[PDB]
């Protein structure tokens, strides 16, 4: 099988990028790119000949490849790995994003760039493994494995402008964060193999075994909450954010680790994949209160992007207004909402990508992220300006940008299983509106409120250009032609759906 | 007719060589792709007009893709053309070219030359999308559309902070609406299961036979998208404010297109509206008291593009009366002449505006008639057709139909708000003109000419004319037939409507023509100037959205500026760095304690094992 490669040729290149740099500091950037690019073409190959558009639900679980191998014995736990056209989607988005984080720090050729590219490397692998593993010991190793290589590029390599007491005080929450909630998972993960072996009287860690374990409504309902404090916190899912604004603020400044670690929605996934399909009756009691502090992220995000200054930062709190409305879907059990959540975690993350990688660009011309003293940049930049609209436009989820297309489909299957709460989630869409033009207006548009921002600025090269140009043409083929996307994972999400309804009855 | 999508293609390439273009190519050149984008676009869609009535009118129907199917959610990108798109299409490309070409004669020598018929462009193709749309998302990817492209433009002159604190209200305003649009969207596929608006008008009877209680909040929801783009109440805070865009903007978000997609939207769902007839009679009542409010409003404007937006806001008004009155053909006709007399006057108050050197107070003019004749001329026109001149105007045939059509229904007290608002329209319309044109000149004004500024101008005021009420639009087969008043109760109304439109001429001259000193009596009474403050302000409802949305959403904004949330999951590391301080203090490097710790913790654990034995 070919699903080992998609996580070994990048935890490879990662070690060719430092063994490299010897032969110079400009050598560690194309290993990089060749072992992503690699992996790009892997997934894009296991699409060409997956057939996902013609297959049809037949019931978890439905893989289209799968590779075991033995890796400890004694507890039963092994190298399962699985694909499916959700996680199919999740791997290609994961190759596309991390062809652009090597692609964004280019520029950087300094000494030690090869331990960067490794790091770089390493969370991308554990990003596809965490899509990929079907084992509950593999799921979660590579869920907490991906967060160390992080906390060193956000300490070590971080915002050139923070010092470094700041950036480690981020990386620091941001793994005490993680890390602790994943542990109260491996509780779970633990709680379930047990549960499992008294019920029946195998030891097994494999997720197709453990999918139905007979247990009481008291035990599946913890359990339940041991996963969600793990996927609350990548989402993330307020109140448990406070993270997310300091990591992308101290992260690279060129957006690698952002696009790396920060925009692939491993949480999302895991709710679909692991929650809802093990913890079916828990999922479905636990449905108004998920539902509800959605809703709360929704106004909460924007309210918190509006008043924001760093342009970073506001675009971190959009993404916790965004996510709100994937919550609410995973919890209504409709396919159709069901369907607008896989469009919109792939929109998400090219959209917010587009702007992450905006903002180091601008960034590099103006030596700051305060939109307090920027203004009239308009009149400054060639292309910058004109394709951080774009992006925006995406973002407040104009019909035609992808973003759209995927908050719709939520709302129209929403509506028909929680009417009031999609009819005061779709308000967010105005407050959308008012952090998106904020922005515009307070960065691109009026006068220059500095002096730095009143002079022509260097404008976008051929690399930045392509990088972006090619966001702009995914959304937009997304928002007007979704169809290919939606056949890939239909087969996968409808497994779910009908397993969570079915096994509630 | 199977050139139905190039209405699209064209203006979207348009869009698509201008902005990439980023200014780097001539005004001419600029100017060739932006008209001849939308020039194109008309003459196509000429074109498909022709075979339209060649082939019987038959409504023809162009799919082109299934845009979204997920299980009985089959939204398709497909288009259809059956009279009142053709009636739209037509207004859009045809009037939407002659504004972009007096439009290339107004930009001349202004940054963005470019950057405008971009946006231009796309607002077209957004607008066409909203008009062929065979179902109500795809027509959401239009309605959306013309939106951003409105906020776009409003805020062209992006260095002032102003115009881009208008494009923003205008954008949230709308939003609103877009949102109360959405619902319906929601309400009628989880009722129907179709958007197909063909489709829904054939499924609905059966499903709400039982009850109609969700079809009345759908068509309430319809209600909303539609006050909010048509600038009706309670959403018209928006319009006023969006005069600070480019004035060739105005002509086309007001008279050509956006402001007309309420009415559009209506029109097209007007089969559901008929099975609500409460909410269709609220469209009747929101449009009476919109037209009376607005014109009160323009009564007391000083800046000659305000003025127009009110008057906008009740010609619109006029358009919604006409729908709950159940005249559908009346307000599609008045759409029509609208898109004239309005696109004129915008047209003409830019070339005054330019030849005063960019002064827009009415008052600080004067005199212009013999400066610019022709602008002059094409202002009588327009306040003619928009005062409903009896005859001459093709406003007045327009006018009286909706006038005719309430009548005939029997919506009395709605005719009676018409009539009202006809003699306000007439003071308002003339008290501007014979305050700009007529009296002593104050400006001099520097002389405007030569063709791409002439031309679309003498072509609208033709229009503007009885010559523009001989353009009957095909509707028989879309829209039904509006009850027939008897003859001599409809030569009564005419009578009646003609005498309150001169009447109201004649007063305005009187009051704003000479010494202009009852007015300014009036004006400076206590009275005068507190209904004057009042309706200047527009009744208001600015003011006190300001108070009830904007001021409580920045007073959370500062509130929750510093996370307060996250603040509250720092408590439980605040508490162990405290409880690490407490506890190293029993790290006291003295022995004797230690030996004493060991004394004190034998005794607890001793004391443990015989209270737990
Ligand atoms: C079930 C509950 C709901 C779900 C929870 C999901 C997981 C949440 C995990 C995080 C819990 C809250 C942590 C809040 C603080 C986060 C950062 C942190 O640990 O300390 C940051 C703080 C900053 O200060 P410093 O690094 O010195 O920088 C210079 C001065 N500002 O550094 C300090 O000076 C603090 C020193 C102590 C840091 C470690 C102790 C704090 C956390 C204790 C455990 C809390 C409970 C975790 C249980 C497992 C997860 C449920
Ligand atoms: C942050 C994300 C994680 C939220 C964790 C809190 C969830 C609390 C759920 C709860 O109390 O549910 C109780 C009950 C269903 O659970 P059951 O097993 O029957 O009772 C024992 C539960 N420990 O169901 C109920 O009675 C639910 C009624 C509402 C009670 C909990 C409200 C929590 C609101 C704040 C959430 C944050
Ligand atoms: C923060 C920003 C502002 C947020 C405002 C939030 C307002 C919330 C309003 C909720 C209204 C809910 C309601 O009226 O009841 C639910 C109603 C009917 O529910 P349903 O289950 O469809 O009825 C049975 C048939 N299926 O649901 C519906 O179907 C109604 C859909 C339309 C809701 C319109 C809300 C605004 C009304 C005034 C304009
Ligand atoms: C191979 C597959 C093909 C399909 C995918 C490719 C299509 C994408 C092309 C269009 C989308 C991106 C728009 C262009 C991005 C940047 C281009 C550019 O440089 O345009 C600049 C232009 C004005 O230029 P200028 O006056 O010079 O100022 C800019 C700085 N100099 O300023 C601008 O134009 C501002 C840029 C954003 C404007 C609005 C964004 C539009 C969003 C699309 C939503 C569509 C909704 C309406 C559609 C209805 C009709 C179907
Ligand atoms: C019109 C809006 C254009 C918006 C910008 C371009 C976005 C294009 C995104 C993809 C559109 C969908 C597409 O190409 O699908 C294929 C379709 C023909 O095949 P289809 O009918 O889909 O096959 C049967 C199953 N549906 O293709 C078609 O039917 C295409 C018809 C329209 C052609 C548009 C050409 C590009 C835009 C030109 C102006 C710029
Ligand atoms: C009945 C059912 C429920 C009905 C609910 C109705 C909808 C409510 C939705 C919430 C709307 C809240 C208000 C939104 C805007 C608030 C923010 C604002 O006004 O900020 C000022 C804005 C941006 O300010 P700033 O970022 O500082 O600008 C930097 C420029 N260099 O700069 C500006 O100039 C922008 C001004 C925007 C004004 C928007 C006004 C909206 C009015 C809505 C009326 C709805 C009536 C129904």
């Amino acid at each position: 099988m070919l699903l080992p490669w998609l996580i070994l040729i990048p935890f490879i290149g990662g070690f060719l990028c430092w063994q490299t740099e010897r032969f110079g500091v400009k050598v560690p950037r194309w290993i990089a790119l060749i072992t992503m690019g690699l992996t790009l073409a892997l997934s894009l190959q296991l699409w060409l000949q997956g057939g996902y558009s013609l297959t049809q639900s037949a019931g978890i679980p439905q893989w289209q490849s799968e590779f075991d191998m033995p890796w400890i014995p004694r507890f039963g736990i092994s190298i399962h790995l699985a694909i499916d056209g959700l996680s199919l989607l999740m791997v290609v988005l994961t190759g596309l994003l991390g062809v652009l984080a090597v692609l964004c720090s280019w520029k950087e050729i300094e000494k030690y760039q090869g331990f960067f590219h490794l790091n770089l490397m390493w969370i991308l692998g554990g990003v596809i493994g965490v899509f990929l593993a079907i084992d509950m010991f593999l799921f979660f190793f590579f869920w907490e494995m991906m967060l160390v290589p992080m906390y060193f590029l956000i300490a070590l390599w971080g915002h050139k402008a923070s010092d470094g007491k700041t950036r480690i005080t981020a990386a620091t929450k941001f793994f005490i964060y993680t890390q602790a909630s994943g542990l109260v998972m491996l509780i779970a993960i633990l709680a379930l193999v047990f549960v499992h072996y008294n019920a029946t009287g195998v030891w097994t860690f494999n997720y197709e075994e453990l999918l139905n374990t007979p247990m009481s409504s008291g035990v599946e309902y913890l359990l339940m909450l041991g996963f969600f404090i793990a996927f609350a916190v990548k989402m993330p899912v307020v109140p448990l954010h406070g993270w997310l604004p300091d990591a992308h603020s101290q992260a690279p400044t060129a957006g690698s680790v952002d696009l790396a670690g920060i925009l692939l929605k491993t949480a999302a996934y895991g709710l679909l994949r692991f929650s809802l399909p093990l913890f079916p009756n828990a999922s479905a009691e636990f449905a108004p209160i998920a539902m509800w502090l959605g809703v709360i992220g929704i106004f909460y995000g924007a309210w918190m992007a509006f008043a924001q200054t760093d342009i970073k930062r506001l675009i971190a709190y959009t993404s916790v207004s965004h996510m709100g409305f994937v919550l609410i879907a995973i919890y209504t059990g409709s396919q159709l909402a069901y369907q607008g959540a896989v469009i919109q975690m792939i929109a998400h993350g090219l959209s917010a990508a587009g702007l992450f990688i905006l903002c180091g660009q601008l960034y590099e011309r103006i030596h700051t992220r305060d939109m307090r003293m920027m203004g009239g940049l308009w009149s400054k930049m060639k292309w910058l300006p004109a394709l951080s609209l774009f992006f925006a436009v995406a973002t407040l989820g104009m019909p035609g940008t992808g973003n759209f297309v995927g908050e719709f489909m939520i709302l129209f299957g929403s509506f028909q299983v929680v009417p009031v709460i999609t009819v005061i989630s779709t308000f967010g869409l105005v407050f959308a509106s008012v952090y998106s033009l904020a922005m515009l207006h307070r960065a691109y548009f009026g006068k220059a409120k500095s002096q730095i921002a009143s002079q022509e600025l260097p404008g976008m090269s051929l690399r930045e250009l392509f990088m972006i140009l090619l966001l702009v043409v995914l959304l937009v083929l997304l928002g007007f032609y979704p169809q290919p996307i939606l056949d890939t994972s239909h087969s996968a999400i409808g497994n779910i759906q009908q397993w969570f309804v079915n096994s509630v009855t | 007719m199977n050139m139905l999508a190039l209405t699209i293609i064209l203006p979207l390439i348009g869009f698509v060589l201008l902005a990439f273009s980023r200014g780097r190519w001539s005004e001419n050149v600029s100017a060739i792709v932006g008209v001849g984008s939308v020039g194109l676009a008309a003459l196509v869609t000429a074109f498909i007009g022709v075979d339209f009535f060649a082939n019987g009118e038959q409504t023809y129907s162009q799919p082109l893709w299934t845009w979204m199917s997920v299980g009985d959610f089959n939204i398709g990108f497909n288009l259809v053309l059956d009279g009142l798109s053709l009636t739209m299409l037509s207004v859009v490309t045809g009037v939407g070219f002659l504004i972009h070409m007096y439009a290339s004669w107004y930009m001349r020598g202004e940054e963005g030359y470019s950057r405008f018929f971009a946006y231009t462009n796309l607002f077209i193709a957004s607008m066409v999308v909203l008009v062929l749309a065979d179902n109500l998302l795809l027509m959401y990817l239009g309605w959306e559309g013309v939106g951003l492209c409105s906020y776009l433009l409003i805020g062209f002159y992006y260095t002032d902070p102003k115009n881009g604190a208008a494009a923003m209200k205008a954008f949230v305003v709308t939003r609103v609406g877009d949102v109360f649009l959405a619902f319906a969207l929601f309400i009628l596929y989880n009722e129907l299961g179709t958007l197909n608006f063909r489709e829904m008008v054939e499924l609905a009877p059966a499903h709400f036979a039982d009850g109609n209680n969700m079809l009345m909040w759908a068509t309430l929801m319809l209600l909303g998208g539609a006050v909010g783009k048509s600038a009706q109440l309670p959403l018209q805070t928006w319009l006023a404010d969006a005069m600070a865009g480019p004035t060739p903007v105005s002509a086309l978000i007001h008279a050509a297109t956006m402001v007309t997609a309420g009415v559009y939207l209506i029109a097209r769902t007007h089969g559901l509206f008929l099975m609500t007839p409460e909410v269709l009679h609220l469209v009747g009542i929101v449009g009476a008291v919109t037209l009376l409010l607005a014109g009160f409003a323009a009564l007391v404007q000083t800046d000659i593009k305000r003025v127009l937006a009110y008057s906008t806001m009740s010609q619109i008004g006029y358009m919604f009366l006409a729908l709950g009155v159940q005249a559908w053909d009346a307000a599609i006709f008045h759409l029509m002449t609208h898109a004239f007399f309005k696109a004129l006057l915008f047209l003409a108050s830019g070339s005054v505006i330019l030849a005063c050197h960019h002064e827009q107070n009415i008052f600080k003019m004067g005199g212009l008639r013999k400066s610019i004749p022709l602008v002059y001329l094409c202002f009588l026109v327009g306040g003619a057709a928009l005062s409903a001149l009896p005859l001459v105007t093709a406003g007045f045939f327009s006018k009286d139909e909706i006038l005719a059509g309430a009548m005939a229904n029997g919506h009395i007290n709605l005719m009676v708000a018409g009539l009202v608002g006809a003699f306000m329209t007439s003071l308002y319309t003339f008290r501007m003109i014979f305050i700009v044109f007529h009296g002593k000149e104050q400006i001099h004004a520097h002389a405007v000419k030569g063709v791409t500024h002439s031309l679309p101008l003498i072509v609208l005021l033709i229009l503007s004319t009885f010559v523009g009420a001989l353009i009957v639009p095909p509707l028989q087969g879309v829209l039904p037939q509006t009850t027939e008043l008897a003859h001599g109760s409809m030569l009564t109304l005419e009578i009646t409507s003609g005498v309150v439109a001169v009447v109201g001429i004649l007063l305005a001259a009187w009051l704003w023509l000479g010494k202009r000193t009852l007015v300014t009596s009036i004006a400076n009474s206590a009275p005068g100037r507190l209904l004057g403050t009042w309706w200047y302000n527009a009744w208001g409802f600015d003011w006190l959205y300001d108070k009830v949305f904007v001021k409580p959403f920045l007073g959370i904004a500062w509130l929750l500026k510093r996370d307060p949330l996250n603040s509250m999951m720092n408590i439980p590391a605040v508490l162990s760095r405290f409880a690490g301080k407490g506890l190293l203090l029993s790290e006291n490097g003295y022995l004797r304690w230690y030996v004493a710790s060991m004394s004190i913790g034998a005794v607890v654990v001793l004391a443990l094992l015989m209270v737990l034995r």
